């Protein structure tokens, strides 16, 4: 299948950011959230829908339910301008989201 | 044996009786 | 474990490319190898997965018949071969440890530097 | 000599499948049979369902007596079920299960009816192994015929195994999920998973050599006087009132099977004692020396001066000293 | 230091219920299944029948796998059966039973037939408990997860118990009846009766 | 165990009576309490049984709706209440330890002194 993501999200530095990832029955799958800065290999920031890797600040959080997964970035810093990708495994592949470009104003 | 015989007291409910 | 890939590749249309990704620090037989490509400024595009212990592979629908994944256990290296390149295959390619034999829910925690392939 | 078995914590995953046949009489009901079986949880379900989402499947699909059998809980469609903690019992390790009530068929007069129940059980057990560490047994009395240190890395493939290569799986970068706090560990670990015909075991893999010790530190002696007499060494301690007799030749530590432990432990203990008591009065003379004493005792000795491959058997009695 | 466990005498009452399914062939019969179960003897049967008359019911009514199972001996009506002593063995405690032979269905050609037998068994066992005496074992290897000193008397109700209050009954003025000599003791005693899911202890 | 009852009772028709029986020596919760009355020169007439541990009661058919049995665990006392007395209720009343929850074949081994109730 496919995962749908908003093409662009812009949030004020003091506010918090919501990134959505839609799909049919996405709540039964483990959604992973990757962050990619320009000209770099993607870095995992959320795995198994609620958990953070070692060395990841508490600002990142995730949820997954029904037909929607959500990534929450509290206290959006200037260093968080990147492209965010949601990933699951359907059938025998790992469908990747279209990516969301987070712009810090 | 002491651990094995606690299995039914741990992973099941003895007292309940279901009737319909 | 650390993953290191080869250098840049420059090829003509219709040729074949082999990209090598070598692991370091582990036996490399305890996890899987995912090959995923990214075009210039576009999103991530999964290509396939391989289990280096058994050699079992799995490819995407849009890459079936053009991608071959193999391994050298003695050197702990995984090779990916693209056959019949075209103009749209100019991209940066990455090897990662992710889903596959070890589970369909694995995460791509470790990545390689990526190889630039230009057609 | 070291007699205590090597201990490590492991995890058991298995589904208890119970099929009951019931006859419904005019005024009474009676069991004509209860088939109870234990089925292994597949590696796919251990990694993808139990560890990733904390749930377990409602169906048990397994090979028993050379047949691919499937059992459905409540004889209904397959669903995922939360793993909830078991009832607290004194001196019992943690445990989790999905169901608690047995499903029995609805009453229909004068019929034999069948009903199936599947209970997905996860347990933490303590597993013990003894030399030469080619087998280990769980807390439930079930043996596993494979070395605890078996794997695919660091020459662990040479360890003993009795199961087909399809029954074992070593997964690296495994992030363990706590089933009570629902909090996932961050440090990756190597996880060995074996699917026995009765259950599935999983445990953290560690290298063999730095994990086991064939000799155990028994006594630390601050003042063990050494004397040379009659072509022998006498080691006498007034703190414990004990005397050992050794030959004049050193005992090579390489001859001890699995003897990477003695050197480190002896160095730690002797350095601690020297720093505590003899720092300001004496000085060390050479590196520690190792001797074998009657009864099968291993003495690590560091001489001091004032500023001015086989396994050793130890007797159970110290009265001769 | 004391390492020897505390030892006492206990009595186990239970009914062995065996139901067999047999297929009758042309010239042979085959056991296609034998279900063997142990059932507790209710308090209403330990006091009213076994202790008052020395007899036991020929039916087993108990709870198994969250269902009230009822089994009849020889698939007949309920009747009182006298308790007779068990066959002697060396180095063995006293025991009593009602039935001696297993019941199997009459032969009928080309059918699967079911048959039930109930054997009411009374046994004298030795029970051992260790510090801090929150549970005790029996000679048969079955644990009982309740303190040997549990009761309702003189602050003995604070001891450990893992069973519902429905399963414990403490009866005072109990006059024990010897099942061999058929003579009843005169001194009253306080008797604890616990109904485990597989047997009854007193 | 020892059973002690209250004093004599003199009452008018239509009133209610409560007779108390206190046990001494045991917790009073291990055995049942039977109330049985005897008329002047007549035979024994069982009235009812009460289980002090659980509070379950059982009455005779001819006394149903007029007899209530209750207990005070703190004082180990059992009370029996007769409601709507008449002239034929004049009798000596006894409390005993007998059949009930502890078994339907129990014997009334210990008896009380008995209270004379006159209407």
């Amino acid at each position: 299948a496919g995962l749908t993501q908003p093409p662009s999200v812009s949030v004020a530095p003091g506010k918090t950011a919501r990134i959505s990832c839609g799909g049919n029955n996405i709540g039964s799958k483990s959604v992973h959230w990757y962050q990619q800065k320009p000209g770099q290999a993607p870095v995992l920031v959320i795995y198994y829908d609620s958990d953070r890797p070692s060395g990841i600040p508490e600002r990142f959080s995730g949820s997954n339910s029904g037909n929607t997964a959500t990534l929450t970035i509290s206290r959006v810093e200037a260093g968080d301008e990147a492209d965010y990708y949601c990933q699951v495994w359907d059938s025998g592949s790992v469908v990747f989201g279209g990516g969301t470009k987070l712009t810090v104003l | 044996q002491r651990r094995n015989q606690l299995h039914d007291l741990r992973f099941a409910d003895i007292d309940t009786v279901i009737h319909a | 474990v650390q993953l290191v890939q080869s250098g840049a590749e420059v090829k003509t249309p219709g040729a074949s490319v082999r990209v090598s990704c070598k692991a370091s620090g582990h036996t490399f037989r305890t996890f899987d190898i995912n090959w995923v490509r990214q075009a210039a400024g576009q999103g991530l595009e999964w290509m396939g997965w391989m289990s280096p212990n058994s050699g079992n592979t799995g490819y995407a629908r849009q890459f079936q018949g053009r991608v071959t994944m193999t391994r050298n256990i003695s050197a702990n290296t995984a090779y990916m071969e693209l056959r019949g390149l075209r103009f749209d295959d100019t991209a940066v390619y990455y090897c990662a440890r992710g889903p596959g034999s070890t589970g369909t829910t694995g995460s791509m925690d470790v990545w390689g530097q990526g190889t630039t392939v230009t057609v | 000599e070291n007699i205590a078995p090597y201990k490590f914590k492991a995890t058991m995953y298995y589904k208890d499948v119970t099929v009951s046949q019931v006859w419904f009489g005019h005024r009474y009901s009676q069991f004509m049979g209860i088939f109870e079986d234990r089925a292994p949880v597949p590696f796919e379900e251990v990694i993808d369902k139990i560890n990733a989402k904390g749930v377990c499947r409602s169906t048990a699909k397994y090979v028993r007596n050379n047949l691919e059998t499937t059992a459905f809980h409540r004889d209904d469609h397959e669903t995922d079920m939360e793993l909830k903690p078991a009832n607290a019992a004194t001196r019992t390790s943690r445990g989790w299960h999905t169901t608690d009530l047995k499903y029995n068929p609805s009453r229909v007069e004068a019929f034999h009816r069948y009903g199936t129940t599947v209970n997905c059980i996860v347990e933490e057990v303590d597993a013990r192994s003894v030399y030469p560490y080619d087998e280990f047994v769980l807390a439930t009395g079930d043996f596993v015929y494979m070395s605890p240190f078996y794997g695919y890395r660091e020459g662990s493939h040479t360890e003993h195994t009795s199961y087909a290569a399809d029954r074992f799986k070593q997964v690296d970068g495994f992030y363990a999920r706590d089933l009570t706090t629902k909090a996932r560990a961050t440090a990756p670990t190597t996880r060995n998973l074996l699917t026995t015909p009765k259950f599935t075991v999983a445990w953290d893999w560690v290298p063999k050599r730095p994990s086991v010790c064939t000799m155990t530190k028994w006594q630390e002696v601050d003042e063990m006087l050494r004397s040379e007499y009659g072509g022998s060494f006498r080691f006498s301690s007034d703190a414990i009132s004990t005397t050992f007799t050794t030959n004049l030749t050193e005992y090579p530590l390489s001859r001890v099977d699995l003897g990477d432990c003695i050197g480190k432990d002896a160095r730690d203990a002797m350095d601690r004692i020297f720093a505590r008591r003899y720092n300001a009065t004496h000085i060390k003379v050479g590196q520690p020396q190792y001797y074998l004493a009657n009864g099968g005792f291993l003495i690590a000795y560091q001489p001091l001066l004032s500023n001015t491959v086989e396994r050793i058997k130890t007797t159970s009695s110290i009265e001769f000293a």
